[PDB]
């Protein structure tokens, strides 16, 4: 049989197709779930990523607190989780279905939270105050299609693997027909709510929609961006089935972050270290070396990055980044290698917020060559007589004859015409594009600095700036030639 | 109402030329049997 | 305990305690009264729901199917009350892969036996010809084909109310859509009123011993929950958040209800949050925006050093710097920043700055500072 194509990489998964509602005879069959050995989950990996070391490494007395200061390793999210705790004990002891609704902007300590409050649920139904529930966490971006949901959390309740449709039946059938002393109060978290946002909300309303149901015994929380995300992406089913009492994540005000901070600092702050002074290692409690980061550095960096974003990934990153220019400066100095007071001063707080800053765009152009200079030269010239915000190429190479041409009594002008139209050389006959204009075309727009219309046609393409006219009029400021013409 | 819809299929129900007499309707129907043959014998012998 | 019981009988999930709904007798009556009429004639026949999110048509048919009632034949008693044998099956269509596979998911709801491939609705029709049935089909919204012509969209649907009306068949369609989202009978079922949200909420915690809440902070709850799209699980949400901020805090009176509807739910404190530098931000971003209304970052920044340089107001600030203090206004709300394609001749993708702060109380800040009134 002669094939009209091929799919010769086809990777298939070893998932079923019957769901839940087809393989027990009656809803009264249905045996007691909470005591089966596959369902409620009643890692192979970790052996692979381990070498051996042969190295002594040196670790500096800021090494530390770079490993502090990470967010891998909750004195300002007291009411938000006092609210989530409530909801979700509430809704575990009376066998409920609900969901919680949390939305804020990056960083602000949400999923921190809501684990958080998981954990204390766990542990709470570890002394049997609530009844024993399954905790599911699903994240939104983490899923290769959207409908892996589907098969991730129907794995987490039977420990079946299904396909995505089979999975979506078996859980409607789960959460609608299975009596609830027959059952286990599941938990799940929706993590990044937007990444599960499809065309047609098939997934949404199913999962806010299983909450609504008697005997699901369901708990939902849903964490998102924005709190009007329901309201511009969600039909008024989701919206109206998500509810009205959402919770909001605030930005972190500076004395959070400051209190963030000094709790990660709390025990290495203005303490002593055991420094071998010829090679560098620091070892908590040879010279004994005091460490301090100062609190005016950390206040003024909470300040910036708490009116900035509230972000507590910003603020211990900015941390970081300082104590990573104190180390190198130290390493600088001391002459240390990689195998009395140490202070974070406020100038290394300060160059880690301006690195972010500093604009490379200006700092760029100031460096590019004579041609491609001439280029946004003739540009801007473009732009300021006919005013139009996008110029024909054919345009700006007439605008660059002419301004070669009218400055010909220039010295640099006088010295370079031979350059650009013939190379330097005889033998090579006058061209009709300076040399290297292609080359500073496509430099500027692999930069970003232009964008050109795609068309065949060279001469009446166009190209507009993609960057701020008066940043390109200050870099063309700075050269010595384009100031006198 | 199947005239409201696109297509649809109906069985007629049942309780043989379709040469009509004519001379006014004073043709014999043997001759319009015979009509029937000579049109079919030159219209096969054409085809 | 009180207060977990009332939040439980509070959440949206709650069990609905002769088997009509305390604010719905009208369209349960009518209800029944379609169900007597085509039942007892064997008509074929369509029925339609309307409603806004909210308003009982789930609960009452869930109510109906669970009270008054070859799988899912059940007996049905007439108003004159012999006896009747007849199939009535709920279908969610979310639940549905294709719109086009209504007919099969109608199929495979009445039968065991033999299994045929049902790909339109004549072989549902030949199905169900040698024989009552009744689909109720929640969700009916799912069924209109997206990306397809109006005639090809509404092409499944009304294929699933030509054959409700044939004659010889024995079919009958109840079919309850959310109005908001989008010739047969149509029930509309109107959002409650503040009244009728009374009585759900006295009747649906009638079995608890004790009631918790005060009788004016449960009216003043279902007044401010009302009017056009009113919905009683608003309501639901608002009585569970007063319990839950009294027992965080801690009868429930209309102080913890004004607590919650102000919980959860401007721009002149924002503008009074601003330095000088910042508020000169805002003014050269709206203006810029009056001028273009489709201008980028790059743009907005290449109005306000033109402004700057006939005023001389504060030093003369870089691009990045400008990003920032928008990033600023970001964090407080006065600006709203998105990505769109720009529609030149070069389309690519861009940042712009979009405003949608209340002009009104924007005029009124600005002008009590002389400096900034250039910028107006
Ligand atoms: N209240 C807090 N106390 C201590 N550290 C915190 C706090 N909030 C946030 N952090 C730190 O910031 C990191 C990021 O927080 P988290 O992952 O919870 O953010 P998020 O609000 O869910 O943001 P995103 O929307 O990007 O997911 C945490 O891993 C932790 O190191
Ligand atoms: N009249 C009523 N009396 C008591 N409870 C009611 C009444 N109407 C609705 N409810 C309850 O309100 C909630 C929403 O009801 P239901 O699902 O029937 O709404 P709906 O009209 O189908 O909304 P949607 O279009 O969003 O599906 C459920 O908890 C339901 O039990
Ligand atoms: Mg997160
Ligand atoms: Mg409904």
């Amino acid at each position: 049989v002669i094939r009209k194509f091929t799919k010769k990489n086809v990777a298939r998964a070893k998932k079923k197709y019957t769901p839940f509602s087809k393989r027990f005879k009656s809803i009264a069959a249905i045996p007691d779930l909470t005591s089966l050995p596959e369902f409620y989950g009643n890692s192979r990996f970790e052996n692979k990523l381990k070498t051996t070391q042969k190295h002594q490494i040196v670790e500096t007395i800021f090494s530390k607190v770079k490993k502090q200061l990470n967010s891998s390793y909750l004195p300002a999210r007291e009411n938000e989780f006092a609210s989530i705790y409530l909801s979700a004990y509430s809704a575990i002891e009376s066998d409920s279905a609900t969901t919680i609704y949390v939305a804020g902007t990056p960083g602000v300590g949400k999923t921190l939270t809501v684990r958080e409050v998981v954990k204390e649920l766990l542990s709470s139904s570890a002394q049997r105050e609530i009844p024993d529930f399954l905790y599911v966490e699903i994240n939104g971006l983490k899923m290769v299609k959207p409908t892996d949901c589907y098969e991730t959390l129907w794995n987490k309740v039977s420990g079946e693997r299904l396909t995505w449709a089979a999975s979506m039946e078996s859980l409607e059938f789960y959460f609608k027909r299975v009596p609830k002393n027959k059952k286990k109060t599941i938990v799940v978290l929706l993590d990044e709510l937007d990444a599960m946002v499809t065309k047609s909300q098939d997934i949404m309303y199913n999962f806010f929609n299983w909450t609504t149901y008697e005997n699901a015994k369901l708990i939902v929380i849903a964490v998102a961006n924005t709190m009007d995300l329901p309201e511009r992406q969600l039909g008024n089913k989701i919206t109206s089935r998500i509810g009205f009492t959402r919770i909001m994540f605030t930005g972190y005000t500076h004395e959070e972050l400051k209190n963030i901070i000094d709790l990660r600092l709390k025990g290495l702050n203005d303490s002593f270290f055991y420094v071998d002074t010829k090679t560098g290692n620091a070892i908590l409690i040879v010279r004994k070396v005091r460490l301090r980061m100062s609190a005016d550095a950390i206040e003024i960096a909470s300040r910036k990055v708490a009116s900035v974003s509230g972000d507590a990934r910003r603020a211990l990153k900015v941390c970081k980044r300082a104590a990573e220019i104190a180390e190198k400066h130290y390493m600088a100095k001391h002459g240390y290698g990689y195998d009395g007071v140490q202070t974070v001063h406020i100038t290394h707080v300060m160059k880690a917020l301006n690195e972010t800053l500093n604009s490379h765009v200006i700092t760029f152009m100031t460096r590019l060559s004579f041609t491609a200079k001439l280029f946004i030269y003739a540009l801007l010239n473009l732009m300021k007589k006919n005013g139009s915000q996008e110029q024909e190429l054919g345009d700006i190479v007439d605008e660059i004859k002419l301004l070669i041409e009218v400055n010909g009594s220039n010295k640099f002008v006088m010295e370079i015409a031979k350059t650009l139209f013939q190379q330097g050389s005889d033998n090579i006959s006058e061209q009709l594009r300076i040399i290297s204009w292609d080359f500073v075309l496509n430099q500027l727009l692999d930069a970003g600095i232009l964008f050109k219309q795609t068309m065949k046609n060279d001469r009446i393409c166009c190209v507009k700036l993609n960057i701020s006219v008066e940043e390109a009029k200050r870099a063309m400021n700075e050269d010595e030639t384009l100031r006198n013409l | 109402a199947d005239a409201q819809r696109s297509h649809y299929t109906v069985y007629p129900s049942l309780p043989h030329i379709p040469f009509v007499k004519l001379l006014s309707g004073k043709e014999s129907e043997v001759n319009v049997e015979k009509r029937w043959e000579l049109y079919h014998q030159l219209h096969s012998h054409f085809h | 305990s009180i207060f977990l019981r009332t939040k439980a009988l509070l959440q949206k999930s709650s069990e609905l305690v002769d088997g009509a709904l305390p604010a719905r007798t009208a369209e349960y009556e009518q209800v029944m009264n379609f169900l007597a009429k085509a039942i007892s004639e064997h008509r074929s026949d369509s029925l339609y729901i309307t409603g806004p999110p909210g308003t009982g048509k789930t609960a009452q048919l869930d109510m109906i199917i669970r009270q008054k009632f070859l799988q899912n034949l059940s007996w049905f008693e007439l108003p004159d009350g012999r006896l009747e044998s007849v199939a009535v099956t709920s279908i969610n269509c979310i639940s549905l892969g294709e719109p086009s596979s209504i007919f099969q998911k109608i199929f495979d709801s009445f039968q065991d036996g033999p299994t045929l491939q049902i790909k339109n609705m004549q072989h549902l029709q030949k199905f169900l010809e040698p024989y009552t049935f009744v689909v109720v089909l929640d969700e009916m919204d799912r069924l209109l084909h997206a990306n397809t012509s109006e005639t090809q969209s509404v092409r499944t649907i009304l294929e699933l109310f030509l054959l409700a009306k044939l004659p010889t068949v024995s079919f009958v369609l109840i079919g309850m859509a959310n109005s908001l989202d989008m010739l047969p009978q149509t029930i509309v079922f109107q959002p409650y009123t503040a009244e009728q949200m009374y009585e759900i909420v006295i009747q649906k915690m009638s079995s608890l011993p004790t009631i918790i809440f005060q009788p004016m902070a449960i009216k003043f709850a279902a007044k401010k929950c009302a009017g056009n799209t009113g919905d009683l699980r608003k309501l639901f949400d608002v009585l569970r958040g007063s319990i839950e901020i009294y027992e965080l805090e801690k009868k429930i009176g209309l102080n913890y209800i004004a607590k919650v509807f102000s919980k959860f739910v401007s721009t002149r404190t924002r503008i009074a949050k601003l330095n000088i530098q910042q508020k000169l931000i805002l003014c050269t971003i709206i203006q810029s925006l009056k001028l273009n209304s489709d201008a980028t970052i790059d743009e907005s920044f290449d109005h306000y050093i033109k402004a700057i340089t006939k005023t001389d107001t504060l030093a003369p600030l870089q691009r990045n710097e400008f990003l920032e203090i928008c990033t600023i206004l970001e964090t407080c709300g006065l600006v709203s920043i998105k990505k769109t394609k720009c529609k030149g001749k070069t389309k690519r993708f861009v940042d712009k700055i979009d405003v949608d702060l209340d002009m009104r109380e924007f005029y009124d800040e600005m002008t009590k500072i002389s400096i900034l009134k250039p910028f107006l």
